[PDB]
């Protein structure tokens, strides 16, 4: 199709000139352009040259890239009847990437990693001086295995399939393919992961083309990298955790204390350096991003063991827990923090060298090690990490006391993101920037300081398949004024704006999705509604979100959805665009036809964190109470009319209440503006000129 | 705690806790105000601490936010020594091994202060404090 060859031509010459671009494509129709086109331009230069690096914010899309992917590869191995060296490597998720854990753990939390460190220290412990290996290993680190993945794509499912039959494990088959440098494709919590970021930067080796896919939520992934609340329980744990030190030492001082001066030794003569030299296949702590941090010459406590670390370590946490206990309204800046904590007790500012260092020193002599309390230590070490460098933009802040009971808790407030970012832009060049739900592309040239190139969409063709109507007038014009406050006003007018939507819903009974700025309107109507015929009679039942959402009951919800859309019944899904799920797969008349948005999206305000970043970003780009309110509302907005798009093949309508909707942009930007019982009429002739123009333009 | 905080008042939670619970550097005990007064207004004697037998000094008090005994006592300590030793062959010149030695050597003088040994090396840290001190002097 020309509209997205056009898009071929920008991405062709975007990889052959610039460093970096901001590509606008169309939603439902840019998915397939770079998958294709990527790949041919690594033909036309050698065939292993760069490699794709597509990034992507769910498992979802990461999926969907893989069976795309698959898609490629049928289609030039198709056409052509030659067989090349495939690619195609699926990193996924730990515990959906694991073999084990599915055989005697029978759980599916984030501790499958800490069971995969007692096989792997079973593995090197059955490989030194004496658990059992795992179920196979020993065999993982062979060419055959090498070989199995450019021979034949075994990526994902194909590889948990493959595993189970070859009895392997998929883990290291990934991490050894990493170097392999297949087509990766993981998440964006992973190429900025102050853990997870470095080995990955180290097995890549760089040079290749980085794919932000999405790329609108770039900047609540690099908050998101911070940001962790102190909540007193951590101050219980860190003291269990200083008593279990205690113990240790104890242990360790009591019979067998000459391998801790061995290693002691391997500090005073080869420091970090020598300790992450020589651990091979060893469990690892967290760190503020080494390249990020460039500091060496780590020295152990100006050479010291581990009673100083200890101590200092019980002294530092019950600094913090005096610090922890206030008044109510506290803010610290983190050099006059670190400058009372010098005043307190001494300890310079380099108690991140004393935590990288001695978290190694005691996992290499631990071999029965708590989880609760090592967190615990491996959080305290954070907070040390981060209160000893990265103080630019970085701000301390203390939840007030609001009951005072549940209340001594201490936030930190992360940096500019664009520090976060930058790495890439000396790792990397053409990293190609594409995204769906980005109206207008400015706020990426002026937040995020980069220099880069502009590409708009230019694909907008038959109009009269894409209905995009807006609702201001509700009857009365009082609902949309009540329903744009944090709180909620007059709950009798929000149980008008309810009956509205069940006169709505009644009207066109052809799958129905409703997204919320927030579960209070949502619990509020639930509540006592007074009425329930569009569940009696057209929608038999209806599809709510918990405002604590959980993995089985929203995919239970999922899968009701379709099969209730399949048995021409229908479902109205009640969803917040700021909860999870942010969805994306539609394609089909299972999804919702017709969409209803409650008003526009509304950011929680009157939180301390959005205060600092507010005064952050206005010392920054000046954008003070203006950009808060119709860039992030703009970009929740986005992500329910994405959801329409799927296709020239498809139709579908949005509802949008609230006049300010006009303040702000969208995409395909051709909005009428009328009533909702015009509207009511007017998508009643839509579903019958949206079935009729069909068989009429083909 | 809220149950011992002075042998003659240990609870005092619904007696309107209005009076502070001052700790002698030479006891680490607790005792209230209406009863540490008394007994350095009568004279410098031991307190009852659960049979406490170390003299309790008039004034020398210290307000305290509570971090065990032992890094109390090893912050105390940590000070002072600190203070004894001083900067004496730190920021001379430069040097990152001999200076990380020499602080090696202070903590773990501090450290054998705050386990005692058998009280013997302490004397010897107490011959070295004076021995600084002289350094100091001249
Ligand atoms: S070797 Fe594989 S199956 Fe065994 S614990 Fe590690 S990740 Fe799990
Ligand atoms: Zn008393
Ligand atoms: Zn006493």
């Amino acid at each position: 199709y020309p509209e997205q060859y056009n898009y071929m031509c920008d991405i062709k010459k975007t990889l052959d000139v610039g460093g970096n671009s901001i590509l606008e494509m169309p939603s439902g129709t840019g998915k397939t352009v770079s998958l294709l086109s990527l790949t041919i331009a690594y033909q036309m230069h050698y065939p292993e040259h760069r490699k794709i690096i597509y990034c992507s914010r769910t498992m979802s899309e990461i999926e969907k890239a893989l069976v795309e992917l698959e898609n490629l590869m049928d289609y030039r191995t198709k056409e052509l009847g030659y067989q090349e060296d495939f690619r195609g490597l699926g990193l996924t998720s730990r515990k959906n990437l694991c073999l084990h854990p599915e055989v005697s753990k029978e759980r599916k939390g984030t501790v499958v990693d800490e069971k995969c460190r007692r096989m792997t220290n079973g593995q090197a412990k059955r490989k030194l001086e004496e658990v059992e290996l795992c179920e196979y290993h020993e065999n993982l680190y062979n060419i055959e295995v090498e070989d199995y993945l450019p021979k034949g794509v075994f990526s994902f499912e194909k590889l948990l399939k493959y595993c189970e039959e070859k009895t392997l494990c998929p883990y290291f088959i990934v991490r050894r393919m990493i170097s392999l440098c297949n087509i990766i494709i993981y998440s964006y919590h992973y190429l900025l992961d102050p853990k997870i970021a470095e080995r990955v930067s180290n097995e890549v080796s760089k040079d290749s083309i980085v794919i932000f896919d999405e790329a609108h939520n770039i900047d609540n992934v690099c908050i998101e990298s911070l940001s962790l609340d102190l909540t007193t329980d951590a101050l219980r744990r860190a003291t269990r955790g200083a008593n279990a030190l205690d113990e240790r030492i104890s242990e360790v001082r009591k019979v067998d204390s000459q391998k801790l001066q061995d290693e002691y030794e391997k500090l005073v003569q080869g420091l970090x350096x020598x300790x992450x030299x020589x651990x091979x296949x060893x469990x690892x702590x967290x760190x503020x991003x080494x390249x990020x941090x460039x500091x060496x010459x780590x020295x152990x406590x100006x050479x010291x063991r581990a009673e100083h670390f200890v101590s200092f370590l019980k002294r530092l946490i019950e600094y913090l827990k005096t610090r922890m206990k206030v008044l109510h309204v506290i803010s610290e800046t983190p050099k006059s923090f670190l400058q009372h904590l010098k005043q307190l007790t001494f300890i310079e500012r380099k108690p991140l060298r004393f935590c990288s260092e001695r978290l190694s020193l005691l996992v290499r002599t631990l071999e029965v090690t708590e989880v609760e309390d090592f967190t615990a230590l491996k959080d305290i070490a954070t907070f040390a990490t981060l209160i000893s460098t990265y103080e630019e933009g970085f701000l301390l802040i203390i939840e007030p006391y609001e009951i005072a009971v549940p209340n001594p808790i201490m936030r930190f407030t992360c940096l500019d993101a664009s520090i976060a970012i930058k790495p890439v832009f000396e790792r990397f060049s053409s990293v190609i920037i594409t995204s769906g739900t980005i109206s207008p592309l400015d706020m990426y040239p002026r937040m995020l300081n980069f220099k880069t190139v502009l590409q708009k969409s230019y694909a907008m063709t038959l109009a009269k398949k894409s209905f995009l109507p807006m609702i201001i007038t509700k009857g009365s014009d009082q609902v949309a004024i009540s329903s744009r406050f944090e709180i909620r006003n007059d709950p009798s007018i929000v149980r008008n704006y309810g009956s509205m939507l069940v006169e709505f819903a009644k009207i066109t009974p052809d799958g129905m999705v409703v997204f919320f700025p927030s579960y209070l309107y949502m619990e509020s109507i639930v509540s006592m509604w007074q009425t329930m015929g569009i569940l009696d009679e057209v929608w038999k039942h209806k599809l709510i979100l918990v405002e604590t959402p959980d993995a089985q009951e929203t995919s239970l919800a999922l899968e009701t959805y379709r099969k209730a859309c399949s048995n021409g019944r229908g479902a109205i899904l009640l969803s917040v665009a700021r909860g999870k799920v942010s969805e994306g797969i539609d394609f089909d008349h299972q999804y919702g036809r017709t969409v209803l948005m409650i008003g526009i999206p509304f950011q929680y305000t009157e939180s301390r964190i959005l205060k600092a970043r507010l005064e952050f970003m206005r010392e920054n780009y000046r954008i003070r109470e203006n950009d808060f309110l119709s860039f992030d509302a703009m970009r929740h907005a986005a992500q329910c009319l994405g959801r329409v798009l799927r296709g020239k093949d498809d139709y579908g309508v949005m509802v949008l209440a609230d006049r300010r909707f006009s303040r702000k942009r969208s995409q395909l930007p051709k909005w009428i503006a009328q009533g909702l019982s015009d509207a009511d009429l007017n998508l009643s002739t839509d579903m019958a000129i949206s079935n009729t123009k069909q068989f009429l333009r083909t | 705690e809220n149950k011992d905080m002075c042998p003659i008042c240990k609870t005092d939670r619904y007696l309107s806790p209005d009076v502070k619970f001052l700790v002698n550097p030479e006891c680490y005990h607790r005792i209230c105000e209406s009863c540490v007064d008394r007994i350095f207004s009568l004279g410098p004697a031991q307190c009852p601490y659960k049979g406490c037998d170390k003299i309790l000094r008039k004034n020398k008090f210290k307000t305290q936010i509570f971090d065990d005994v032992e890094v109390e006592k090893e912050v105390d300590i940590r000070k002072r020594v600190f203070n004894v030793f001083n900067k004496t062959i730190d920021d001379f010149n430069g040097d990152l091994v001999e200076y990380n030695k020499y602080l090696e050597e202070v903590e773990d003088i501090i450290y054998k202060l705050d386990h005692g040994i058998d009280v013997a090396k302490t004397e010897e840290k107490l011959r070295t404090y004076e021995e600084l001190n002289k350094q100091l002097i001249m």
